[PDB]
């Protein structure tokens, strides 16, 4: 089973290679066996599913047999898991959609509390870890949080989101306020 | 009614994009043919194309496959593309009577090395004065400016008679262009003539000519 | 040392598995520069007046469609004839493959692109008198076992830039009108070979067959590239005929032959007509062109609503058979994808018919009161009137690329073909309770065929068996 | 493609004088043509759409004719509203136009005014010095303009524009600029040549000018 992480919102592409076959018939189904996408000769099939109007495929690496699956404007509740059913090979790929987000906006005075939460799949335990442009870091599983705000947070915070022993980079811009006496 | 709308002026370095786009209105877009149609300065008119609905698009031979026109049915608009050999004006046509009709306004494309620059003017006054002649031809020269259009205009455009002359374009890709008036001769002392200039580059420049 | 009993040798005819060239028989005019007369002129064989068939006895034979070989022959040779009847004013097809260049021919400096910045970086300029020979590019999707790109050197005529390479290959060539009219073509098998024909009056296209006769030619067949309608194909001996390799498995689509066709007119296309008017009595302005009416891109597919109905009706008793009775029969319009697939698409006269099937695919048949509101309004209706859309650029179905093609110059003619079939594609999956959708398909361009080559099989013949007396 | 050609390329005329002016196509375009008119600092405007069907606006005396490769539209009484440019267009699928035909006011010759415009001492502080030959109001707008620098002829190091025939006398003008270093102008004598509608030819020429 492969693993792949998307952001929301970005585009992720989930791979199928047919075995040493050249441009030949496939097709991607979710886990509940609905057809996501498919060819039929040289032209593209779409099923009833969700990603329908997001989802697509790279018909130029078809002679190849390259029939990969492209999910625009990927959405955490599009992650499931995804078989590519080529010529007797069966080609799965786990699909997860992350999304952390800074819920104390960006623009926060000194003093202020700064909450980033991730958005993630159900049935998902991923690690996140945070770091500010000062260096300090903020651990947790959902809700990664600062009670206090300095002028040196602000600027860009990076945020890696682990899951599945593979990592995505968040990085999220939060505005400390300057000001003086 | 029908109204066909270009955009402004673009100016763009030699190799750089310029998209133009022509908004359609009065009648209905998609279901009327859009023309293109460019004219080079001192040539005559050259079309480009057509597009149909279904995104089928004819060209001419010169600009077959190089460029592609494309029209936006959602917001009844139509889009060109050229370049600096073709640096000129573009129009827009329609016809939504189906007779070959309506044109847009058109659209001025200067492309060149040069990026907007303002004029500079040199009066050009007279030889001998008034004991020469009847008339004298007096003159401020506006040179190395881009682009177009440069207004040139004698007293705020109380004195008109026989004044400019049309652009030249340098090798450079400047613009520079002679705004001569004939005056009589003995109206030049009495007489203060004064040259304006301005336009793209906010630049107002008056100029007095004294033949001192 | 014998007997009084004598023993007869018997000849039975004995038959084994081969694949060959099937030599297209088919009955045409030499002089005609039609697209199919051209085609057998250049390449056919005569069809013999009244062949008939040699029905074999006590002979059963097991057919699998979808094995038949024949069919992807036949699909080759469909290839072939619309590639070199139709040449396209342009030809676009993808030309290189996730090639990105990331350095340029005579380049000293090395060139590296970054992921963060998203942006190519001088990644450093080689000190040694050396200088690219070939373009540098990496290729997209490209995993080397070490975790690397794969980066493939390119030789151009021409050298590409940074960030560039993998061009649409445009291909200009004249594309001058030719009558396109399907002619039916004859398979005859070469000497020694014979072709095998099921009988039975409803197969399914797989399975044992008891009837079977030895035939040199199968009947003929017309070569019409359609999505979604069957057209002008066979049409079912008695009740309607619904094959498919795995009706439980919705990713596989569903071949239904009907007992009768149904009508499908579309129009657009023809030879130029001739028109002069004078206007403003000549002088002041003379003889030109005046009437331009509507867009010729528009055209009307006609198809009697009862026939269709009675249509949908028997296919979906049908389906529901197959499937079980319990789960509910929908037509439902297309999901989506590029026009041919989205539209019933058709080619008349060397032109594409685009035909908006939704009105033909919209319907329920599990309750009573579906099946009184369908009626009733047919009663109220006459016809079915499908939107059809004639595109000069045309998305290739033998390869990944796109065909241009002049636009018709006339109208005046019908373009009629008969709906010998529909392809369903079934959405399935797990939440469809109570419920089983069907939807027009096609891409598949084999799956036309298939309906036709499912009885026939291609046999080679050798020396007679003799068997004796037992 | 197809060539569209329209001749005369410019008639010249008098105002009540009959014009035709022929377009040629170099294959049968059948009845596919239109007429479009087009004035200075103005988009096309459609004459005659359909070589023989008219469009409201237009006067009567237009006339169009001709068919297959050859056209003609004739104007009855030119007038000066009338005078302008005019192209040909083929309507059956490329709307390609013809060369154009500009019809021009005819009248005498007339004598160019011929002034001589030395560098300003703003344009010599520039250290780039042009010097500017003018002809006003000459008619017909050919001419011969010749730069003379100290007896020698020179070429390529400049250039001339000229203005559109004047509504009121039907007249051209001419400048006829030559640019040239500091260091080139302080060489001395600058002098224009112009001949044609003076029997002489006529040599403008500057020297110290105190």
């Amino acid at each position: 089973k492969k693993v792949v992480l998307g952001k929301k919102g970005d585009t992720v592409e989930l791979t199928c290679t047919a075995s040493q076959k050249k441009s030949i018939q496939f097709h991607w189904k979710n886990s509940n066996q609905i057809k996501i996408l498919g060819n039929q000769g040289s032209f593209l099939t779409k099923g009833p599913s969700k990603l329908n109007d997001r989802a697509d495929s790279r018909r130029s690496l078809w002679d190849q047999g390259n029939f990969p699956l492209i999910i625009k404007n990927l959405k955490i509740e599009d992650s499931d898991t995804y078989i590519c059913e080529v010529e007797d090979q069966k080609e799965e790929v786990q699909l997860l959609v992350f999304g952390l987000t800074a819920n104390s906006d960006t623009h926060l005075l000194q003093g202020q509390s700064l909450t980033l939460t991730l958005e993630s799949p159900p049935g998902s335990s991923p690690s996140v870890q945070c770091r500010s442009p000062r260096g300090k870091n903020i651990q947790g599983g959902k809700t990664l949080s600062v009670s206090q705000l300095e002028l040196q947070d602000s600027g860009t915070w990076t945020c890696t989101v682990l899951q599945n022993q593979k990592k995505v980079e968040f990085k999220i811009d939060i505005v400390v306020l300057a000001f003086q006496k | 009614e029908v109204q066909l709308v270009q955009s402004g002026a673009e100016v763009k370095k030699p190799g750089a994009t310029v998209k133009i786009s022509c908004k359609a209105s009065g009648y209905t877009f998609s279901d009327f043919y859009m023309y293109w149609v460019r004219q080079a300065p001192g040539k005559g008119l050259e079309w480009m194309g057509l597009i149909d609905e279904d995104a089928d698009t004819m060209y001419a031979e010169k600009f077959r496959g190089r460029v592609t026109i494309t029209a936006d049915t959602s917001t009844d608009t139509g889009y060109l593309e050229l370049r600096s050999e073709d640096t000129a004006v573009y129009y827009c046509a329609a016809d939504p009577w189906e007779l070959n009709n309506v044109w847009g306004q058109g659209t001025l494309v200067s492309v060149s090395s040069a990026s907007t620059k303002g004029p500079s003017v040199f009066p050009l006054a007279p030889s001998s004065k008034s004991t020469s002649g009847g008339t004298a031809a007096l003159g401020c020269l506006v040179k190395d400016y881009f682009p177009e259009p440069v207004t040139v205009s004698w007293n705020s455009g109380a004195l008109t008679s026989g004044v400019t002359f049309p652009a030249v374009l340098q090798s450079s890709g400047l613009y520079s262009l002679s705004s001569v008036v004939t005056v009589p001769s003995s109206s030049l002392g009495t007489q203060t003539y004064i040259c304006n200039v301005n336009k793209p580059s906010n630049t107002k420049v008056d100029k007095k000519v004294e033949p001192k | 040392t014998e007997k009084l009993w004598v023993t007869v040798y018997y000849g039975v005819p004995v038959w084994k598995e081969a694949t060959t060239t099937l030599f297209c028989a088919s009955d045409a005019k030499a002089y005609d520069t039609e697209v199919h007369n051209v085609w057998a002129t250049h390449a056919c064989v005569p069809t013999d007046p009244n062949p008939q068939e040699v029905v074999l006895v006590n002979v059963t034979e097991n057919f699998n469609m979808w094995k038949n070989d024949m069919v992807e022959q036949m699909h080759e040779d469909i290839i072939s004839l619309w590639d070199q009847s139709l040449k396209p004013c342009v030809k676009l097809t993808p030309l290189c493959v996730s090639l990105k260049c990331t350095d340029l021919k005579n380049d000293t400096n090395t060139n590296s692109s970054s992921g963060r910045m998203i942006m190519e970086k001088g990644e450093i300029k080689n000190c040694s008198f050396n200088i690219s020979t070939s373009i540098r590019g990496k290729v997209q999707k490209e995993y080397a076992f070490f975790y690397k790109l794969d980066i493939i050197p390119i030789d151009n005529d021409t050298t590409s830039y940074k960030l560039t390479s993998c061009n649409t290959s445009v291909i200009t060539q004249a594309c001058p009108k030719v009558s396109f009219e399907p002619i039916p073509i004859h398979y005859c098998a070469p000497a020694g070979f014979a072709i095998l024909k099921c009988n039975n009056k409803t197969f399914n296209g797989t399975g044992p067959c008891t009837n079977v006769s030895t035939v040199q030619c199968t009947h003929g067949i017309r070569p019409v590239v359609s999505t979604q309608l069957l057209l002008n194909g066979s049409l079912a001996e008695e009740e309607v005929v619904i094959r498919s390799v795995n009706f439980t498995d919705n990713a596989k689509t569903i071949i239904v032959q009907l007992n009768t066709s149904v009508e499908i007119n579309c129009t657009r296309p023809n030879n130029n007509t001739r028109k002069r008017i004078r206007i403003q009595r000549g002088p002041g302005r003379a003889f030109v062109t005046i009437g331009k009416i509507g867009n010729m891109r528009q055209a009307h597919c006609n198809i009697s609503r009862a026939k269709w109905n009675n249509t949908l009706k028997q296919i979906a008793s049908k389906l529901r058979e197959q499937f079980g009775n319990n789960k509910t029969i929908i037509f439902k319009q297309s999901s989506g994808g590029d026009p041919e697939i989205v539209t019933h698409s058709f080619n008349c006269g060397g032109e594409f018919f685009y035909c908006n099937s939704t009105q033909l695919f919209n319907s329920t048949w599990f309750n009573s009161t579906w099946s009184t509101e369908g009626s009733n309004n047919t009663e109220g209706s006459d016809t079915i009137t499908l939107p059809c859309r004639i595109k000069q650029i045309i998305n290739m179905w033998q390869k990944v690329g796109k065909a241009m093609y002049a636009p018709p110059i006339s109208g005046q003619i019908r373009c009629s073909s008969n709906i010998t079939g529909l392809l369903l594609t079934r959405d399935g999956g797990n939440s469809n309770n109570e419920s089983e959708i069907f939807r027009p398909g096609g891409g598949d361009m084999r799956d036309n065929w298939r309906s036709e080559l499912y009885k026939y099989k291609v046999v080679k013949i050798e020396p007679l068996g003799v068997a004796p007396t037992k | 493609d197809i060539q569209m050609t329209q001749s005369p390329s410019s008639v010249s005329a008098s105002v009540g004088d009959r014009v035709t002016i022929t377009c040629r196509a170099s294959q049968d375009i059948s009845t596919w043509l239109a007429w479009y008119q087009q004035k200075p600092g103005k988009a096309p405007k459609l004459l005659i759409y359909a070589a023989s069907t008219l469009q409201s606006g237009v006067p009567s005396r237009f006339s169009g004719s001709g068919s297959g490769t050859d056209f003609s539209l004739t104007i009855n009484s030119l007038q000066p509203e009338d005078f302008a440019t005019y192209y040909c267009q083929q309507a059956n699928s490329f709307f390609t136009f013809g060369g154009g035909t500009k019809v021009e006011i005819k009248r005498t010759v007339a004598a160019p005014s011929v002034f001589i415009f030395p560098p300003s001492d703003e344009q010599l502080k520039s250290g780039t010095a042009s010097v500017v030959c003018l002809l006003n109001n000459f008619y017909p707008r050919e001419a011969k303009v010749q730069w003379k620098v100290d007896n020698a002829l020179q070429s390529g190091n400049s250039q001339e524009s000229v203005t559109e025939q004047d509504s009121k006398d039907s007249t051209y003008s001419l400048s006829s600029t030559l640019t040239l270093s500091k260091a080139d102008y302080e060489k001395k004598l600058y002098a224009c040549e112009v001949t044609q509608g003076l029997s002489s030819p006529v040599t403008k020429s500057f020297n110290r000018g105190e």
